[PDB]
DNA sequence: GATACGAATCTTTTTTTCCGTATAGCCGTAGC
DNA sequence: GCTACGGCTATACGG
DNA sequence: GATTCGTATC
């Protein structure tokens, strides 16, 4: 009378569906942070849902905490409304009370259910408190493990001012660059469960439910079910749920599992090189648009197509095809973000790369668009030109426009100030650097 | 650059309360204030550079000690100080003298960013408690000092009105007149009027029109004069008039408004001018 | 100091380029009461701003060249707390709202609606304050729609003298309410005469006066560019213009020329990626994409190894992709499309 | 007036045996209702195929007389914020109502696709801690609008479009309980205009019997029109231009369909159009989008639609 | 005070018997009312077809003098967000009926302007309170409505008004205003109407204002064409004859003379010549394609401004270069 | 010993409504 | 018995 | 989805 993913949970560490290398790395990290003076203070675990990110920690605790504890885990509970406690200080109070968990009361603090990081005011408090923990002057602190599930936030708001947290729920949209790149933060990213451990740990459940599966004559079509489930999903919880829903059934209901969200580089590779399952490009494009519209209907995707279409043959394809790709991508930019623009700019590229698709082609490695660096260099140029205009109007009396600066006074004036002043405080080098 | 002054609130109540009148106004207007310590006179300035400007003149005889030397012209050094800290210190001294005391303020310029050593004493009841404070300030440059000048006001054939003193029979009536418009929450513009003597507070909007009037006697020492002003400036005018007996109101036709306040210390008279655009 | 801003004429009689444009500006300044709204259009570097300053000097007297700079704060709907510097002076005001960005509406609806409702009654002539809008062609078509009625209704107390080049992206209502003043660029003779004035004033020793002619033809009717070139050449040659003095050119011009040479020589996908890298490098320096496309086209049309068919294809693709960029958001797509089309047509 | 309910509400099934369609799913729901152990489920599909009346009937049968204090139905008309998830759902889960063995409390979160992200992330903990007493039944039209961690703990039940025989059976049941005169062609026309939507079949049948009484092809097609996607498909799959312009004008312009509606339906039809080369399909998408931009800018005229059809035929004949 | 109203609002049908054109919808909603069951209705059609009049007349017939307290009319002029959907519509549907013993009516006009968040929250409001409240949705663009809201409401299509209905309303307007309309002017009004009665009334009012004596003179075709500024049916064929039969020197002169005799606009001539050429028997299948794809581009360029003479010559060029295919 | 499999890498800064906090107004109670 | 002030609370604002 | 490196296993 219970769900099979709760009645067949691992009791030891050897029944956890995790890769051996991943388990070993997590073991080494966790054993490192339990030492008196640990280099790492917070262990961040990223990955998709059901990758045993919390099924390995809650069984490593039972073997590691009662080894360094002088004589389990302390999960943070978001739904705890204390009287006289505003809903932004709950995590602060939890951290303040969790810093006393040291020897003679040692416990590893696990943060799986993060605070309401979808609100702009408490996400900042979350980041600030984590930074305070990472920069804490306390010589002795308990180990901290944060498990963040990488899931795509569905489109619900109606605004083009959507931030990172309104597109993807990942460790980058919750933690700033300083926390992620902090020297005392070890990040062990996880991967979906492969088709081998999923095929073994489900046959375990089947041979435990031997009686029920034999009574309903569900023992000759067993492997055809475990193999299909493992080939469809990389989830340890949804696979067990589907197995229970199929074994408890008494008919021919077609089994189903949760759908996976195609990533950014995954979708770029699907558009450029094509999918290995469907040979019909129309069906693939329609399913990509109906399953990953939050990613296709953006600008970074159309920029990545332009930045990665040269990796089909490592640049060894006809220029007449490259022109047919870029002219369509440019015609799509004038459609003002209409839904008929992305569906054309993703179909023309796929058709172009399909018409030249032959075996023996050694493809290249895709990369993220470089427009984010161009914008930062542009902002640096803006600041330098503002400084040039400021110094040219208080040490002198002359008003000049920004366009004139970028065209003539961003190069000629640095040379003049290098010869008139330096040769025989100020600006002497080219604005925003040379043209290299 | 050596600056040192001594203030005694109990010794002289008028010049001291005008100092309270200047500090409260520069606190209510905006953060930070400009203090130019001329060798013969002080001037406390709050320049937002549409928003109004206050120019209060403080003489040198108000304080017991006014030793001021600097390398600039006429021993002028100009401070930029956060008004919250000095307002808190000043309120602390107000409570010090309210509990019963007669101690003086020793304010010294102790070190471009500097600070003022505002130290005083308090006695509870025959105990010695020393209150030491340090308000961080910045040194304004002489070139930066000359960029700040008092706004000019002319009346070729305009109209200044003598507001009745608040100590008289009509003073409370006129104070109620000025504060009547402040009761409404949804007011942002007031249209002052000048007839030669009646002045009216008119607030006309899309669907409602205030038209408050003063039927009491008025004086104009020795034509229409209307101006559109903000409500916050009217609140500042109310606060300035509440602490002044001699208040001078001059209205320009669609150019500006000036709230002139003066205290007759006679001796140089301390004056507060609120330029309003 | 910069020789551009040290020999700038400060009066209508000190402006020696076009005698016909000075005689028309003097006619405009004869009766300043009925001065209409003016739109000065012409090639860059002609001196339209200098002539506007001279007209303001002839109207309001001297004192229009003492500029005080104050920064005004504007708040959008999202409370972004935007910023804009407002160069001003007695009798006139100068604004380049296009710098604010796409929020230029929030400044032409505040500054141009607050100084047009002041009436400038000082102590009785109300007069008018002249507002110069630099780069009038960069407005986002919403700043102009909120400006047409603004300058039509309040024309009594304000006058607008907008300075722009290539007044195509200016809407028809704005051009209808504004008197259009064309400012032709000087010929090489006038530029050479001006450069002669500078060199005798600065006492630099030139030889073979033909050098000033060379600077005039290299500047392409740009007095600012010609003066900057002259100053750079004199400083690099130690105030001695030798007959073999190198005519220095902007670095981005040389890089665009190298890009054209790469396009002509190498026509492949990898060469296209290198061209994208060069284009991104140029874009990182706040160089407008329209100007980059124009320079690329007119440098590819100067190649002597290309026939008439290739040049016609290049100019057709240039027009098509320029129109595409004018109605687009990301210019890298259009620039890559133009380069790829040129590469495909050349081979 | 009268208290006579519309037949959509008058003939809403109150038992799981009256819900037609998806037999393999309804039978499993009945098996759950008899056994008792109800897993967390997400029921998704097209509108009007019986996703709400299935969950409600399952909860009713599973809880018996404890339905009033054993279910918590939270729809989009209620404030399904994070505070409600943290307080009301938490207190309903913490309730200790005693039930027959195998039975569980059911939280029917209908229209869960409109729920915010933080509410779903709190629901994660809500179903994690309190899973032995209460069960969550999400009902949506799109499964991807529920976050992946929430979909992991649930069992996905994908309802499909109803066929032409299940809808016919339910319509015959209604016509037998309402003494409605009918003809076979009229019922077939009702099925054709329903497009696998039982609600839009009941509504059309009620409108036809109210307006004319007898359910024939004429009385049906004179009150409810043929589906406009199937006319747009006929217009976009013609051979000549003079035969596509006729179907455009006389069947979409003089009938009252807006040009923007025609273009929006044309894009959807082109996306699902079969037996068409992919280059032709993408060119048709581009030409439809170019006309969509013009219509959105203001020029929503019949001449623009004619030009779009002409360009589609141009790309069809050679390009 | 009703005589100081515009003719569009002065002649608004107060009862269901004054709504012309739509017959299969009126004769269905009347049977719905008489039977006693009114389902959730959706009214769809072009502007000026009579949807907002039909629903108000229907509710007036249903409730009589209790229209004010039993009808919640919400339109695009109100902030019909999700908060309003949950805080006004929900408690209007939840509360019991006020003495009428029947159902309440919630009329959501211009529902295509409602957000998807406010439309996905009205679905269960409609479904739950069907017994004591009903919903009518009026829209002209059905692509902005969510599919579930489109499925919960019975759909009634308001066709463009036929010629007979427009002429019968024109007769009533002429009777009330004591006006006279020529037989050749009624056809012109119907043709320019494009199935809109608001255009009928707005043109007839200006025609009455144009007449010097509105009690003796008659509104001829000249009066209509001068008031609405449309080309005459002869000026639309003379220009086409010049373009398709004359040279490039006299066709331009004829076009510029037609556009200057009465100040006709280029777009009106384009849209008239398009209708004239649509009846042609062009036997190339490419002449029609070229004509459509070029005249649509000229029409799109006209809407954004530009040189008028250049576009006028472009029309002549596009019509001339296309028939070269046919020949 | 061949091969299937698996991990790592390929990355980033107009509008509407909602969730939590700031703040002024009003009422209850101590004390002068 | 009356008033000032602290605590509670409803409401507009901000990201 | 592509390449490259590294295992485990049959
Ligand atoms: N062999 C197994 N290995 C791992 N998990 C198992 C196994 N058998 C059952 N489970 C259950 O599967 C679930 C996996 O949960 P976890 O992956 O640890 O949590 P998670 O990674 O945070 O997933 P989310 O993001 O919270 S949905 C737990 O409820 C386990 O009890
Ligand atoms: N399979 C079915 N058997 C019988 N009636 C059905 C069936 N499907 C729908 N209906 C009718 O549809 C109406 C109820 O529709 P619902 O089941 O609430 O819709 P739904 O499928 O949940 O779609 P949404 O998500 O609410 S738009 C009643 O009139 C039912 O009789
Ligand atoms: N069938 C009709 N019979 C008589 N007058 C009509 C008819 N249809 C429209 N009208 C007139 O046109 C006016 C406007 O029509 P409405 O019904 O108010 O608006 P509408 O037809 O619903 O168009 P939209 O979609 O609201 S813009 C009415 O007030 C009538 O005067
Ligand atoms: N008549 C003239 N005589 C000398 N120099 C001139 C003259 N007209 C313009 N200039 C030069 O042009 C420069 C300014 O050009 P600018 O006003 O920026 O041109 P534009 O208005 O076309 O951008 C000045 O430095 C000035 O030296
Ligand atoms: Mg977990
Ligand atoms: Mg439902
Ligand atoms: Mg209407």
């Amino acid at each position: 009378g219970e769900q099979w993913y709760e009645k067949f949970k691992p009791n030891c560490l050897e029944q956890v569906a995790i890769h051996k290398r991943k388990l070993k790395d997590v073991q080494e990290a966790l054993d490192a942070m339990f030492l008196p003076n640990a280099k790492h203070r917070i262990l961040l675990l990223s990955g998709p849902s059901g990758c045993s990110k919390s099924t390995v920690i809650k069984e490593l605790s039972k073997i590691l905490v009662p080894k360094y504890r002088q004589n389990k885990v302390t999960e943070f509970r978001g739904d705890c409304i204390v009287n006289d406690l505003p809903q932004m200080e709950s995590f602060s109070e939890f951290l303040k009370g969790a810093r006393y968990l040291v020897m003679s009361n040692l416990s590893l603090i696990l943060i799986e259910d993060l605070p309401n990081v979808f609100h702009i005011d408490t996400r900042r408090r979350f980041q600030q408190l984590i930074l305070q923990w990472l920069y804490s002057s306390e010589p002795l602190l308990p180990p901290l493990v944060i498990c963040i599930t990488e899931c795509e936030i569905p489109e619900n708001d109606n605004n083009y001012r959507k931030f990172g947290i309104d597109y993807t729920f990942s460790a980058e949209t919750i933690m700033n660059k300083e926390i992620l790149m902090h020297p005392r933060l070890k990040r062990i990213k996880f991967n979906p469960i492969n088709s081998t451990l999923l095929k073994k740990h489900l046959k375990f459940i089947c041979v435990q439910n031997m009686k029920m599966l034999k009574e309903k004559n569900k023992w000759n079509k067993r492997q055809e079910v475990i193999d299909y489930i493992a080939q469809e999903t990389g989830d340890i919880r949804s696979a067990i749920t589907t197995l229970q829903f199929w074994a408890t059934s008494s008919g021919s209901l077609p089994i189903s599992t949760r759908e996976s969200t195609i990533s950014y580089f995954h979708a770029i590779g699907k558009v450029i090189h094509g999918s290995h399952s469907t040979n019909n490009d129309n069906e693939m494009i329609n399913n990509l648009f109906e399953n990953s519209n939050n990613l296709l209907s953006k600008e970074d995707f159309k920029l990545g197509i332009l930045e990665n279409y040269n990796t089909f043959n490592k640049g060894e394809f006809s220029i007449s095809d490259a022109s047919s790709i870029v002219d369509c991508l440019s015609e799509c930019d004038n459609m003002n973000g209409l839904p008929e623009s992305n569906e054309y700019g993703l179909r023309e590229v796929r058709k172009t790369f399909r018409n030249i698709s032959k075996q023996g082609h050694n493809h290249g490695t895709v990369y993220f668009p470089r427009e984010w660096k161009v914008r930062k260099l542009q902002n640096s140029f803006k600041v330098q030109a503002e400084d040039w205009l400021n110094v040219s109007l208080y040490k002198y009396n002359a008003v000049h426009s920004f366009r004139n600066i970028t065209l003539e006074f961003g190069y000629y004036a640095p040379l003049i100030r290098k010869c008139q002043s330096y040769k025989k405080i100020d600006v002497v080098d080219r604005i925003g650097g040379p043209i290299e | 650059m050596k600056l040192k002054l001594i203030v005694n609130g109990c010794e002289a109540p008028d010049d001291y309360k005008l100092l309270r009148t200047t500090i409260n106004t520069v606190a209510s207007l905006r953060k930070t204030a400009i203090l130019r310590f001329n060798s013969e006179r002080l001037t406390i300035i709050s320049t937002p550079k549409d928003t109004g400007q206050l120019w209060c003149t403080i003489p040198h005889d108000v304080f017991r000690l006014y030793t001021v030397i600097s390398a600039r012209e006429l021993n002028t050094i100009t401070m930029e100080c956060n008004c919250d800290s000095l307002l808190s210190v000043f309120k602390r001294y107000d409570r010090v003298m309210n509990q019963g005391s007669s101690s003086n303020m020793t304010i010294k310029l102790q070190s471009p960013i500097c600070a003022l050593g505002i130290t005083f004493e308090e006695i509870v009841h025959n105990k010695v408690i020393m209150h030491s404070f340090k308000v961080p300030v910045k040194l304004l440059f002489r070139a930066q000092d000359t960029r700040i000048q008092e706004p000019m006001i002319n009346y070729i054939q305009l109209m200044m009105y003598k507001l009745p003193p608040i100590s008289g029979e009509f003073g409370s009536a006129f104070h109620g007149f000025i504060r009547r418009v402040e009761r409404y929450s949804n007011v942002n513009h007031i249209h002052l009027m000048g007839v030669k003597v009646e002045l009216k507070i008119i607030v006309n909007e899309l669907d409602w029109h205030l038209e408050i009037c003063w039927n009491g006697p008025l004086d104009s020492v020795i034509s229409t004069h209307e101006v559109i002003i903000r409500c916050k400036d009217w609140k500042v005018c109310s606060k300035l008039y509440a602490a002044f007996e001699e208040v001078v109101l001059a209205i320009s036709h669609d150019e500006s408004c000036v709230f002139h306040c003066s205290l007759d210390r006679g001796r140089e008279r301390g004056q507060i001018i609120y330029y309003i655009a | 100091s910069l020789w551009v801003d040290k020999y700038r004429p400060k009066s209508l009689n000190a402006l020696s380029h076009n005698e016909e444009l000075t005689n028309f500006l003097k006619s405009l300044s004869d009766q300043p009461r009925d001065l209409p709204h003016l739109l000065l259009y012409g090639p860059n570097g002609t001196g339209k701003k200098t002539r506007c300053m001279a007209l303001l000097e002839s109207i309001f007297g001297p004192g229009v060249y003492r500029l005080k700079i104050d920064v005004r704060q504007f708040v959008t709907a999202s409370n972004r707390k935007l910023e804009l510097n407002v160069v001003s002076s007695p009798y006139h005001l100068e604004i380049t709202p296009s710098d604010m960005g796409n929020n230029d509406r929030i400044v032409i609806q505040e500054l141009l609606k607050e100084v047009a409702q002041m009436e400038q009654v000082d102590f009785l002539a109300h007069r008018y304050k002249c507002v110069i809008i630099n780069e009038a062609n960069s407005l986002t078509k919403d700043a102009q729609a909120a400006l047409r009625r603004t300058m039509e209704k309040y024309s009594k107390n304000i006058r607008l003298i907008m300075v722009c080049d290539s007044m195509s992206p200016i809407i028809a209502p704005i051009k209808s309410r504004c008197l259009l003043i064309r400012c032709p660029a000087p010929s090489d003779s006038e530029i050479s005469t001006i450069l002669s004035d500078v060199v005798t004033n600065e006492r630099i020793q030139l030889e073979t006066k033909d050098i000033l002619k060379r600077i005039a033809q290299a500047s392409n009717g740009n007095l600012r560019v010609s003066l900057l070139m002259l100053e750079s050449m004199a400083l690099n040659n130690e105030l001695a213009l030798k007959s073999s003095s190198p005519i220095i050119k902007p670095d981005w011009i040389i890089v665009i020329h190298k890009l054209t040479r790469k396009i002509v020589k190498e026509r492949s996908v990898n060469s296209l990626i290198e061209c994208r890298a060069v284009l991104y490098d140029l874009l990182a320096h706040c160089i407008p994409a329209n100007i980059i496309l124009k320079e690329l086209t007119f440098s590819l049309l100067d190649v002597e190894t290309l026939n008439t068919t290739n040049k016609s294809s290049i100019i057709e693709y240039s027009s098509v992709f320029d129109e595409r960029l004018s109605l687009g958001n990301k210019a890298i797509f259009h620039l890559e499309g133009f380069i790829a089309k040129v590469m495909c047509c050349l081979d | 007036l009268s208290l006579q309910l519309p037949w959509v509400e008058k003939y809403r099934p109150q038992v799981l045996s009256d819900i037609v369609g998806n037999k393999e799913t309804i039978d499993r729901l009945q098996q759950i209702a008899k056994d008792g152990n109800m897993p967390h489920m997400i029921i998704s599909g097209m509108p009007g195929i019986g996703k709400t009346t299935s969950v409600h009937c399952l909860a009713h049968e599973l809880l018996g007389r404890s339905y009033a204090d054993g279910v918590l139905e939270l729809n989009a008309s209620d404030d399904r914020g994070i505070d409600v998830v943290r307080n009301q759902i938490k207190h309903f889960a913490q309730k200790k109502l005693h039930l027959p063995p195998g039975k569980h409390k059911i939280v029917i979160l209908d229209e869960a696709d409109s729920m915010t992200a933080g509410a779903q992330q709190a629901l994660r903990r809500t179903m994690e801690l309190y899973s032995n007493s209460t069960r969550f039944a999400f009902a949506c039209n799109q499964s991807n609008k529920i976050i992946e961690p929430l979909q992991s703990r649930c069992a996905i039940l994908r309802y499909s479009k109803l066929s032409d025989e299940d809808v016919l059976k339910r319509l015959l049941q209604i016509i037998k309980l309402e003494d409605v005169k009918y003809t076979n062609d009229g019922l077939e026309a009702i099925i054709f205009t329903a497009e696998g939507d039982m609600r839009q079949a009941i509504n059309n049948l009620q409108s036809t019997v109210a307006g004319h009484g007898l359910v024939n092809a004429d009385n049906v097609f004179k009150i409810v029109d043929s589906p406009h996607p199937l006319i747009v498909k006929k217009m976009l799959l013609a051979s000549n231009l003079e035969d596509s312009i006729q179907i455009l004008r006389t069947d979409l312009w003089k009938k009252g369909y807006s040009s923007i509606d025609i273009v929006t339906t044309s894009f959807r039809v082109t996306k699902n159009l079969a037996q068409v080369k992919e280059s032709v399909r993408l060119e048709m998408i581009k030409e439809i989008g170019l006309t969509h931009m013009r219509i959105l800018e203001g020029v929503g005229t019949y001449l623009q639609l004619a030009s779009m059809l002409a360009k589609i035929h141009k790309l069809n004949n050679k390009a | 005070s009703k005589e100081n109203l515009p003719w569009v609002e002065k002649y608004r049908p107060e009862t269901l018997d004054e709504v012309y054109g739509q017959n299969e919808v009126i004769t269905t909603v009347r049977k719905f009312v008489d039977e006693g069951k009114l389902p959730h209705l959706l009214f769809y059609g072009p502007p000026g077809t009579g949807k907002t009049s039909t629903i108000v007349a229907l509710a007036r017939e249903i409730y009589g003098k209790n229209y004010s307290n039993m009808v919640l009319e919400l339109n695009a002029s109100d902030d019909r967000g999700i908060d309003v959907v949950r805080n006004q519509i929900k408690d209007f549907a939840s509360t019991r009926q006020i003495f009428s013993k029947g159902f309440k009516l919630i009329i959501l006009d211009e529902a295509d302007a409602m957000t998807n968040a406010a439309q996905n929250a009205l679905r269960r409001v409609i479904e739950r309170y069907t017994k004591n409240t009903r919903f009518c949705v009026l829209a002209n663009y059905a692509h902005k409505l969510t599919p579930a809201l489109l499925s919960r409401c019975t759909r009634f299509r308001f066709q463009p008004l036929p010629q007979e209905a427009i002429e019968r309303r024109i007769a009533n307007v002429l009777v009330h205003e004591k006006l006279k309309l020529s037989p050749n002017a009624e056809k012109a009004l119907i043709e320019l109407s494009n199935g809109d009665m608001r255009r009928v009334l707005n043109v007839l009012q200006s025609c009455k204002a144009t007449l010097d004596n509105p009690d003796e003179d008659e509104i001829s075709d000249d009066v209509i064409y001068e008031c609405c500024g449309a080309p005459r049916p002869s000026d639309l064929k003379a220009v086409l004859k010049s373009i398709l039969e004359d040279d490039w020197g006299t066709a331009h002169y004829t076009l510029n003379k037609v556009r200057s005799a009465k100040g006709l606009a280029l777009i009106d001539l384009i849209e008239g010549i398009v209708k004239i050429l649509e009846d042609y028997e062009l036997q190339n299948e490419e002449t029609r394609v070229h004509l459509l794809t070029k005249l649509a581009d000229i029409e799109y360029s006209i809407s954004k401004g530009g040189n008028d003479q250049i576009q006028g010559s472009a029309v002549i060029g596009a019509i001339k270069a296309s028939f070269e295919n046919e020949t």
